[PDB]
């Protein structure tokens, strides 16, 4: 089989085109098909694209599709517009489903993200568990990735991510729980937690005691 | 025109067995064939299983042999999904899908459903755990503290968590709340503070869980 | 592994087409298993050459189905009756694409062959059904006779025979015959007055010419006639006010060849889950039985059917040939042939435009006459007579 690999989100500004392309991992992309999928939030998703480059009824032209074989990848172009059509996109080619990415209107400035780190305090250690919390704040827009490493290799299981939310301030934030055995955290030397907004990596590391 | 509804989700318990039925309107039932695709939180879709015209040709997933089965009654334009032996990582949407030809194997769909909600997990009510969530050895960036309070594993929602009888409210910073696998809601409080205050001032954190009657205070 | 399809196109561009069809549907669903590779051979002169190109260079790749096409220059020199002949002694099914001459519609001659366009009876079917919408009941059905005849009037006659309703004096002729104005004499003293034609080309100019010079082409009549009727000799011998037919895509053979590919493409996927899956033979020579399963492939190309494509929703009937096609309703108006209705399945629909009937009388001139000059017939005996 492959998995079809797209970036995690993009963000633009009215009035520009842009394009977007997810990259098939094996095989020749002209040997099958592809189709791009639209969703709104709290909403069904609905087609947008099918058979390569072809238009269903009731679309505005505007969505043009690239078939161009490249390395192995297609895309969407989009043309200078913005209204209310900012939302997370798909792409489908035989049984394979992508991550998503979400386009976003660029309203207020982008904040760099403000992300703290908590290790696991002695109260829990004494109750044989230990906790994680990195905390990010005050960030815009709402598309940040999370992950930890334990100082010398990538770790996933036992995280908890929340998705972002809108705050009352028009801005984004999430908080991560990673839960972990006492022995194991003082097993490793130290724990660090990535946060990755619109291409930017902030890592924050911590230690036992 | 083209119109499609979905129930029969929603919650039970591990070990059940579940019946989602799926019903058209408007359009020709017995002219195209329906696929079933499931959303998961944060991540996309997967496919589970597609019919044919009639019957014959048949196709699922390659993780749920066995599990889960599909039938179809042309008379009153309905799709049956029976499945039992439920588990705990399927705790997600399924949105009912119609094809465009009579054959499955084009794998290409359009005009959704609404989506239906399942989640199987063992829902109990347990009062929530709160841990203090001490700051750095006395570092600072702009002579700010960062404390905070961890309510673990409490069900079901709200929580209210507030400093000191919520007599301040400058500098707090509540999260929203995440569901782990355990199936019990978490989530963290945060207050900025001078770091003048660190060992000179007691922060007292106050949690309050209505469903679970939990009324905690906890010093940092 | 690797399966074949051959066809037998008519020119180069039909054979560049339905490469590109083919690649095309591979295009589609081909997630590994099948390839769905296809061959393709030029119609050619005489017959036996024909056949024996046939059988060589197409069952030399175990083709797992045929694809035909009316011949481009003639009308009838090159009909696909050696390719139904030689494919189907080895039950490999075969599709006709643009041919119509209800010979191929029986199995008992023809084992392996079913069609994407109904074949010239259904015509008596749009006969019938048509007759009901404008009410008029007695008919008189003047046919011709070699095979065609015989098929349109039994089927117009099976038909005919739901509603208990009989029909008038159904009279035939030879075909290629001159002279038939005794015949149509003797049908012009009668008590009805619609009339239904189903006759080759040149018979129709015959009939005519023979009905016009009896003046029995005016006012007070109505005709009947097929698509054969017209179109071909229409403009040079018809009278004015006839109502004909005819298939809305017919000669359309790029869009056929695409469905025609699609059905056997998703029919093939299908069946190619079985258990029991047997090659086609290898060889013309040395080879002398039935590829076992290819009856039942027949049968998963029969039912299945239902690529919903371009020229609609394709669904083959109990015997070959398709159902549920749609024709249009013609109409002279001075040697014009505007459109007066569509018929789309059980029902026709009339339209926006007027009809002239035989003779200009803007009406629907009903079909009857009630003589009223009976003859008698008695016999001589006792005081009574």
């Amino acid at each position: 089989n492959f998995m079809l690999t797209q970036p995690h989100s993009v963000s633009e500004s009215p009035g520009k085109t842009v394009t977007i392309s997810c990259t098939r991992s094996s095989g020749s992309i002209a040997s099958n098909y592809v189709q791009w999928y639209q969703q709104r939030p709290g909403s069904s998703p609905t087609t947008v694209i099918y058979d390569d480059n072809q238009r269903p009824s009731g679309v505005p032209n505007r969505f043009s599709g690239s078939i161009d074989s490249s390395s192995n990848s297609a895309s969407l172009i989009i043309s200078g517009l913005k209204t209310e059509d900012e939302a997370d996109y798909y792409c489908q080619s035989t049984r394979v489903f992508g991550g998503g990415t979400k386009l976003t209107v660029l309203g207020q400035p982008k904040a760099a993200p403000s992300v703290t780190l908590f290790p696991p305090s002695s109260e829990e250690l004494q109750a044989n568990k230990a906790t994680l919390v990195c905390l990010i704040s005050d960030f815009y827009p709402g598309a940040v990735t999370v992950a930890w490493k334990a100082d010398s290799s990538p770790v996933k299981a036992g995280v908890e991510t929340t998705t972002p939310s809108k705050q009352s301030n028009n801005k984004y934030a999430a908080s991560s729980y990673l839960s972990l055995t006492p022995e194991q955290w003082k097993s490793h030397r130290s724990y660090s937690c990535q946060v990755t907004h619109e291409g930017s990596t902030v890592e924050k590391t911590v230690a036992p005691t | 025109e083209v119109q499609l509804v979905e129930s029969g989700g929603g919650l039970v318990q591990p070990g059940r067995s579940l019946r989602l039925s799926c019903a058209a309107s408007g359009f020709t039932f017995d002219d195209y064939a329906m696929h079933w695709v499931r959303q998961v939180p944060g991540k996309g879709l997967e496919w589970v299983s597609g019919i044919s015209w009639s019957s014959g040709s048949i196709g699922y997933a390659d993780s749920v042999k066995g599990r889960f089965t599909i039938s179809r009654d042309n008379a009153k334009n309905s799709l049956y999904l029976q499945m039992n032996s439920l588990r705990a990582e399927d705790t997600a949407l399924y949105y009912c899908a119609k094809d465009r030809a009579s054959s499955w194997y084009a794998y290409g769909m359009d005009v959704w459903g609404q989506g239906t909600l399942v989640t199987v997990s063992s829902a109990s009510t347990k009062g929530p755990s709160v841990f203090p969530l001490a700051p750095s050895s006395k570092s600072t960036s702009g002579g700010t503290a960062a404390l905070g309070c961890l309510v673990k594993d409490y069900f079901p929602e709200p929580v209210t968590v507030s400093w000191n009888s919520g007599a301040l409210t400058s500098g707090v910073h509540t999260f929203p709340a995440v569901l782990q696998s355990s199936g019990l809601y978490s989530l963290s409080s945060v207050v900025t503070v001078p770091s003048s205050s660190l060992g000179t001032q007691t922060y007292i954190c106050n949690v309050n869980h209505k469903p679970s009657n939990t009324k905690v205070d906890k010093k940092v | 592994k690797i399966v074949n399809i051959g066809a037998v196109l008519s020119t180069r561009k039909h054979e560049q087409m339905f490469r590109e069809a083919v690649n095309q549907a591979n295009k589609r669903h081909g997630s590994w298993k099948i390839q769905l590779n296809a061959t393709s051979v030029t119609h050619k002169p005489n017959a036996i050459q024909m056949a024996l190109s046939v059988c060589e260079d197409l069952i030399s790749s175990q083709v797992y189905a045929i694809l035909v096409s009316h011949p481009p220059t003639p009308n009838d020199h090159f009909t696909p009756t050696p390719v139904s002949y030689t494919a189907g002694f080895y039950r490999i099914p075969v599709l006709g694409l643009t041919t119509r001459m209800s010979i191929y519609s029986d199995k008992s001659i023809h084992l392996s062959f079913l069609r994407t366009v109904p074949p010239y009876s259904h015509q008596s079917s749009v006969w019938f059904e048509m007759m009901r919408v404008y009410s008029w009941n007695h008919i008189i059905l003047l046919v011709s006779d070699d095979h065609e005849g015989r098929a349109a009037q039994k089927r117009l006659e099976t038909l005919l025979e739901e509603r208990e309703s009989k029909a008038e004096k159904v009279l035939q002729f030879d075909p290629g015959t001159k002279n038939v104005t005794a015949l149509l004499m003797e049908a012009k003293e009668l008590e009805a007055r619609v009339i239904i034609l189903s006759a080759s080309e040149d018979d129709a100019a015959t009939v005519y010419r023979a009905a016009a010079m009896l003046n029995m082409t005016g006012s007070g009549y109505v005709w009947l006639v097929g698509e054969r009727e017209i179109s071909g000799n229409a403009l040079r011998y018809a009278p004015d006010g006839i109502l004909g037919l005819q298939l809305i895509n017919g000669k359309n053979e790029s869009a056929h060849i695409s469905d025609a590919v699609g059905v056997v493409a998703q029919a093939v996927h299908e069946l190619l889950e079985k258990e029991n899956i047997t090659d086609p033979p290898r060889g013309c020579v040395g080879n002398t039985n039935i590829w076992k399963t290819g009856p039942l492939f027949k049968r998963v190309l029969m039912s299945s059917k239902y690529a919903d494509g371009v020229t609609g929703r394709v669904e083959f009937n109990e015997d070959g040939d398709r159902k549920f096609a749609n024709y249009s309703i013609m109409n002279l108006q001075n040697r014009k042939l505007v459109q007066v209705g569509i018929y789309n399945g059980t029902h026709v629909i009339p339209n926006d435009r007027k009809i002239i009937w035989p003779g200009g009388e803007t009406e629907k001139p009903r079909g009857y006459q009630m003589s009223t000059r009976l003859k008698i017939v008695t016999i001589h005996q006792e005081p009574f007579v």
